[PDB]
């Protein structure tokens, strides 16, 4: 114990900035190798280590197109989120004027905050994930294809190329696991591109709805 | 209207005429078949290159 | 083309081969069910005894 | 274990009304006074504890000796060992093994 606590929080680390990086901000490629005993040298043991501050991040910004563009990472610390802390994070989100954040929970919130999370503004949007999922990357495993985001541009063309109404594409659910993972809002299209069973490859379009 | 594949089943070939197993040909018998029908004694042999 | 009883009745070594195996094999199962009911029986590795 | 009273035949409870421990009737007045101590339980219920410390958890339980498979002979898999369901019935062993593509796990 305290072994499997920080290989938890090296691993939920790893994850959360890797999906940082495929969201396309900045991140240094010296951070993507920190390794267990990197961890363990940047952050001590965790009787000594304070879980909702140590681990908070906010160096990401969305240089690919805007370096004055910055977000938020938070790591809670009580089991249950209340609504207090909550307001702590949108009053130091206001005090630095930033419109995104991510939220990291052990085991869940209350569902006051849950009805909370649809209207804090329309120009700040806060999204959810729960520890157990982000130990792993979904992203990398076997079963899921490859998605690939494409601009306005880009499905202007696709269905301009089959005489498409938009809304006869095949759909991807708002709340699926890779596209909450993408951070993808509705109205957007993906590229899929299946793995064939041969060197041959396999192209599909699905829009979010 | 809506769209369920882009391309029926990915290869666009129809299942029913497949000679391999859903491969629809099977090279060496189709180039044995040929040497059989078509022996040509005049023309010479070839080589990697050529 | 025809079938008839001569091209089923049972020749000669097969009688001495069927006699010869079924002694062997009712013998072994012997030595199982004796092997069991004095519970000297080795489990095999995914059930218990039975 | 259970008591039935000698005067009324109906079940004994367990109360405390002063410096003594009682089991007592609930119709008659009649009573006994526990000094002693009694060691038979009901058996009480709890269900499987699986996932106490799933994952690869604290390394204080590592041990030396260890088996060997039959087949293949890799470096990867200590002992480990488990029981059925009670106080007072056996425990059980299991071999399994895991590196890729198979679904290998011995008894
Ligand atoms: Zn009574």
């Amino acid at each position: 114990d305290d072994e499997e606590e920080t290989y938890r929080l090296w691993k939920i680390r790893k994850t959360i900035m890797q999906l940082c990086h495929d969201r396309g901000y900045l991140v240094t490629q010296d951070e993507l190798d920190q390794t267990l005993e990197e961890f363990k040298a940047q952050s001590g043991d965790k009787p000594s280590e304070g879980r909702p501050r140590r681990t908070d991040l906010t160096v990401l910004v969305a240089h690919n197109d805007d370096p004055t563009d910055q977000m938020f990472v938070f790591f809670p610390e009580e089991p249950k989120v209340g609504i207090k802390t909550i307001k702590v994070y949108c009053q130091r989100m206001q005090e630095e004027n930033i419109t995104r954040a991510l939220i990291v929970v052990q085991q869940g919130m209350t569902p006051s905050a849950k009805q909370s999370l649809v209207d804090m503004a329309p120009k700040y949007i806060l999204e959810q994930f729960l520890q157990q999922e982000l130990l792993i990357n979904i992203t990398e495993h076997e079963l899921v294809p490859e998605h690939v985001v494409m601009t306005k541009e880009e499905v202007t063309e696709l269905l301009a190329r089959y005489k498409l109404r938009e809304n006869q594409l095949p759909r991807i659910q708002a709340g699926d696991p890779v596209a909450r993972y993408f951070g993808i809002k509705r109205g957007q299209v993906v590229k899929i591109i299946r793995p064939s069973e041969t060197a041959g490859r396999y192209i599909t379009y699905r829009l979010v709805q | 209207g809506d769209i369920i594949q882009f391309i029926y089943g990915g290869d666009g070939l129809d299942p029913a005429a497949m000679e391999g197993k859903d491969e629809p040909l099977e090279f060496k018998r189709v180039l044995d078949n040929i040497k059989a029908v078509f022996p040509c004694p005049s023309e010479p042999a070839l080589s990697k290159n050529e | 083309f025809s079938i008839g009883i001569g091209d089923v009745t049972p020749g000669q070594g097969l009688l001495k081969a069927k006699y010869e195996l079924l002694n062997a094999g009712y013998k072994k199962c012997d030595e199982y069910i004796e092997a069991l009911n004095t519970g000297k029986l080795q489990q095999q590795p995914g059930c218990t005894a039975e | 274990m259970l008591l039935f009273c000698p005067g009324c035949g109906n079940g004994l409870i367990v109360e405390e009304g002063q410096r003594c421990h009682r089991f007592s009737c609930n119709t008659c007045p009649y009573v006994h006074n526990i000094t002693r101590k009694v060691t038979n339980r009901k058996y009480p219920k709890l269900k499987e504890v699986d996932d106490v410390l799933g994952g690869a958890a604290a390394w204080e339980n590592v041990d030396s000796t260890a088996e060997s498979c039959p087949k293949c002979e890799h470096p990867r898999a200590y002992f480990m060992q488990l029981q059925t369901r009670s106080a007072d019935e056996p425990m059980t062993t299991f071999y399994k093994c895991c590196n890729a593509q198979c679904g290998h796990r011995w008894r």
